């Protein structure tokens, strides 16, 4: 069978390289064009570029945001793509996925978190929630990356329970609220895994 | 509940065994508290106590 | 010039039952060896997509056959024959026509199709000691609203409030939006929707 | 505490006679577990 398996995410800021890698097994590799697509947090995906086979020879084509930033290679004796990050920048925080043709896509490989992000690892500011009389929550603010998980009376109360997703401030941080609704005073714990800032709440209107 | 639970057996165990008579059910039925009380009637052959 | 196609958007189905979602295209796909050039994909919510149709009507592998389609020249149709829990995402009609292949379009976020809930309407003052940490952040939290048409006003106007809406969960086929009103120190001295659920806005301040 | 919690699979609490009440919640719970006794001719006459 077939894996286009990638590698090489990773924590970058803006203005440097990173490596990414498509590992091709189970075909003949110079058979089919290597592209690359980019599928932005929450919305659409856009072709990133692509590389024509060998016996073809041909040329690569990118997207028009990426012109002399971003170049493609590829070899058959090793058989893993290349797409290469140069010069980063803030658009470029989205998940990429190696893709199979230059115009049938047809294989997709899982993707690989690339993040650009204007922030580095801090601690979060979990703030609660005060009914108006309802629904409790608790948001946690100022958190990178996003590797948080959020339960309510630590991990005991399970339905209407909300993880609201990652939200993009022009900061380079980001924001996380976690609701329960049902009438009555709980617990909300939010774990930041690298970080390691266990931060239990209790929560009053 | 846990804690409870391990409270109660932890602070007095008492010195009650677990034995078998000879009774009848409803006759050995009639053997309530008194540390004599019956663990578990199971007919008229033997019974629990 | 660039080929407009815009699959008609917000296709809710719900197990059990027929759908059908079609395709715009501004000139004909139709080229001279008599096959269509738009290809199906349909993104999975949470890992990698997969291929419905190629040739606008040729199938792939892999996939079960209920993935049919069909079309004529300039429309087309992706004619889904049933749909079931895990046939849940989004469809992208992309055409396969004027490489460079940039955009995939917007993309249509298909979901279950249940009766129109009444958005519960949410209104929540920031935290006090979040106002002496240096911010402020008042949630006008909106839960249980099917489907997702609503947009949170923010009067008293709006412009520093984000979108951060979730994916369809399984047993209650509903969804929740939060509108984050990121606030600053001094300017902290009401939030709408205009949800189909409802008809009027219904008003409610921190 | 005074909010919702989830629960599992239904078990039989047989001490009250046969296997009769699914669980009892009261504080003397433990109490009859340890003291009232199972009267187990019944329950396991039901459960054969």
């Amino acid at each position: 069978e077939v894996q286009l398996v990638q590698s090489g995410g990773g924590l970058v800021q803006p203005g440097r390289s990173l490596r990414l890698s498509c590992t091709a097994s189970g075909f003949t590799f110079g058979d089919y064009a290597m592209s690359w697509v980019r599928q932005a947090p929450g919305k659409g995906l856009e072709w990133v570029g692509f590389i024509r086979s060998k016996a073809y020879g041909g040329t690569t084509e990118y997207a028009a945001s990426v012109k002399g930033r971003f170049t493609i290679s590829r070899d058959d004796s090793k058989s893993i793509a290349y797409l290469q990050m140069n010069s980063l920048k803030t658009e470029d925080t989205a998940v990429y996925y190696c893709t199979r043709g230059g115009t049938l896509f047809d294989y997709w490989g899982q993707g690989t978190l690339v993040t650009v992000s204007s922030a580095s690892t801090k601690g979060p500011s979990v703030f609660p929630l005060a009914p108006s009389s309802a629904a409790l929550g608790c948001l946690v603010k100022d958190y990178f990356p996003e590797p948080v998980t959020v339960s309510w009376n630590s991990g005991a109360l399970t339905s209407g329970v909300h993880t609201f997703p990652a939200v993009l401030q022009s900061s380079g941080l980001y924001s996380l609220s976690s609701v329960v609704t049902v009438p009555s005073t709980y617990i909300c714990n939010v774990n930041h895994k690298p970080s390691n800032t266990k931060v239990d709440k209790k929560v009053e209107p | 509940v846990v804690a409870l639970r391990s409270r109660v057996i932890a602070t007095m165990p008492g010195n009650k065994g677990m034995a078998s008579i000879a009774a009848p059910a409803g006759e050995v039925r009639a053997r309530i508290g008194d540390r004599v009380e019956i663990a578990a009637v199971n007919g008229p052959r033997s019974v629990v106590v | 010039d660039v080929v407009m196609t815009q699959s008609p958007l917000s296709l809710p189905v719900t197990p059990g039952e027929p759908a059908s979602i079609s395709c715009r295209s501004s000139q004909s796909l139709l080229h001279s060896n008599g096959y269509n050039y738009l290809d199906w994909y349909l993104q999975k919510p949470g890992q990698s997509p997969q291929l419905l149709i190629y040739l606008g009507s040729n199938r792939a592998s892999g996939v079960p056959d209920r993935f049919s389609g069909s079309g004529s020249g300039t429309d087309f149709t992706l004619k889904i024959s049933r749909v079931e829990a895990e046939d849940v995402g989004v469809y992208y009609c992309m055409q396969s026509l004027q490489t460079p292949r940039l955009t995939f379009g917007p993309g249509t976020k298909v979901d279950i199709k249940r009766t129109v809930a009444a958005p519960s309407v949410f209104i929540f003052p920031p935290s006090d000691e979040q106002l002496k940490s240096g911010t402020a952040s008042v949630v006008c939290l909106l839960n249980n609203f099917y489907p997702r048409g609503a947009k949170v006003q923010w009067k008293v106007q709006s412009g520093n409030s984000q979108e951060s809406v979730t994916e369809q969960d399984s047993k209650d086929s509903t969804y929740s939006l939060s509108s984050t009103l990121t606030l600053s120190k001094a300017d902290y001295e009401a939030c709408e929707v205009t949800h189909q659920g409802l008809s009027s806005p219904v008003t409610k301040s921190f | 505490d005074f909010h919702p919690l989830p629960g599992f699979v239904p078990f039989f609490s047989t001490v009250t006679g046969r296997w009769t009440q699914p669980d009892e919640l009261d504080a003397g719970y433990w109490y009859r577990n340890l003291r009232r006794t199972v009267r187990f001719a019944d329950a396991v006459r039901a459960l054969a």
